[PDB]
């Protein structure tokens, strides 16, 4: 089983390096050309740079040539992107294949900002008390200004699956994010049962769990 | 070299016959590749050399060049071909890709469940205010959301967020929000969302009323 695993991604300043990996297994990269391949939000795939770890033979494209520099030890069978005098731009998820291109890494977040982390705070939807009788009620949690992405959002510490809907984050004017986690449940429920939603912002070590009353 | 990939979406059935083609700038003779991608994962390689099936991909699939134009056909759709597709040449340095084209799956009309939601207390001690308004599980995607204060249309002062296609009824769901200060939030007293959609015989409208219980 060929794999590819990408690490190394997250959030660094404008003009700072970064130094990504690329570990292979199930096959030899001396046998073969390493890829790095990258996917700004919402731009499509782009191309970065390719080696040929036999000769230590690289390609780049135009974008990246001189301040990036890709290479690869064989003895680790690990290939690497050092990435130089970042730009907002190179924000991207970045991924590894080897050669067309038949195995692809899940890939690893790149963000290039000037931001602080910021934790969210995280605000109760409470299910309305006009909410029909025998019905169909919905509640949720507001997890709103925090930097970088991602966040992620369980009900009941999972126990509670059906129904919810956890939406893409938006970007507000503020360059901070927020979104909404919600959920639909039945109107007989709401004072017998307990909603809380698990938040989690990995980026500034956050969990925070939040009952959300009638 | 381009590759100017079409159609950007489409929508279709299991079983159907579907149809995307790339169009190269200039001639790449069959060093053509095809991909699938989903969703926070690895993108998938289904056609190499422009015609060639992948071992492990279904025979489903297939790729056609004529000239410039490649196509990627798909016989009959089965469900787990919902996906994003993109092209890729690989004729010369640097390897270019489609913009590519995302599949989704038609189904019947759906009309919207509406909710609104006040800002919490919480939020409100916090400094903000935030009102949103939710479209629970609608098809098609297309629908208007319209933010009322005291019967006053709003404009411009409210940002949205929609799912993606949910996997057990393909239907979408919506997220509104209009911000306001809390100084201004507290300066009016009725707060409305009105929803157009093609599943709705005439607009719904949910509200509610300032500090009510």
């Amino acid at each position: 089983e060929v794999q590819l695993v990408e690490s190394g991604g997250g959030l660094v300043q404008p003009g700072g390096s970064l130094r990504l990996s690329c570990a292979a297994s199930g096959f030899n990269i001396k046998d073969t050309y390493i890829h790095w391949v990258r996917k700004a939000p919402g731009k499509g795939l782009e191309w970065v740079a390719r080696i040929y770890p036999t000769n230590g033979y690289t390609r780049y494209a135009d974008s990246v040539k001189g301040r990036f520099t890709i290479s690869a030890d064989t003895s680790k069978n690990t290939a690497y992107l050092q990435m130089n005098s970042l730009r907002a731009e190179d924000t991207a998820v970045y991924y590894c294949s080897r050669w067309a291109m038949d195995y692809w890494g899940q890939g690893t977040l790149v963000t290039v900002s000037s931001a602080s982390t910021k934790g969210p705070s995280v605000f109760p939807l409470a299910p309305s008390s006009k909410s029909t009788s025998g019905g169909t009620a919905a509640l949720g949690c507001l997890v709103k200004d925090y930097f970088p992405e991602p966040v992620t959002v369980s009900w009941n510490s999972g126990a509670l699956t059906s129904g919810v809907h956890t939406f893409p984050a938006v970007l507000q004017s503020s360059g901070l994010y927020s979104l909404e986690s919600v959920v639909t449940v039945p109107s007989s429920s709401l004072g017998t049962q307990t909603y809380i939603c698990n938040v989690n912002h990995k980026p500034s070590n956050t969990k925070v769990d939040k009952k959300v009353e009638p | 070299i381009q590759m100017t990939q079409s159609p950007s979406s489409l929508s279709a059935s299991v079983g159907d016959r579907v149809t995307i083609t790339c169009r190269a700038s200039q001639d790449v003779n069959t060093a053509v590749a095809w991909y699938q991608e989903k969703p926070g994962k690895a993108p998938k390689l289904l056609i190499y050399s422009a015609s060639f099936l992948e071992s492990g991909v279904p025979s489903r699939f297939s790729g056609s060049r004529s000239g410039t134009d490649f196509t990627l056909t798909i016989s009959s759709l089965q469900p787990e071909d919902f996906a994003t597709y993109y092209c890729q040449q690989h004729y010369t340095t640097p390897p270019t890709f489609g913009q590519g084209t995302k599949v989704e799956i038609k189904r019947t009309v759906a009309a919207p469940s509406v909710f609104i939601f006040p800002p919490s207390d919480e939020q409100l001690k916090s400094g903000t205010a935030s009102v949103k308004c939710l479209l629970n599980n609608f098809y098609p995607r297309e629908a208007k959301v319209q933010w009322k204060v005291d019967n006053a249309l709003q404009s411009g002062n409210s940002q949205e967020s929609v799912t993606e296609q949910d996997s057990k009824d393909s239907t979408y769901s919506l997220s509104s929000t209009l911000t306001l200060s809390k100084a201004d939030y507290e300066k009016h007293k009725v707060y409305a969302c009105e929803v157009t959609h093609q599943g709705l015989s005439s607009p719904v409208t949910k509200s509610f009323n300032r500090g009510e219980c």
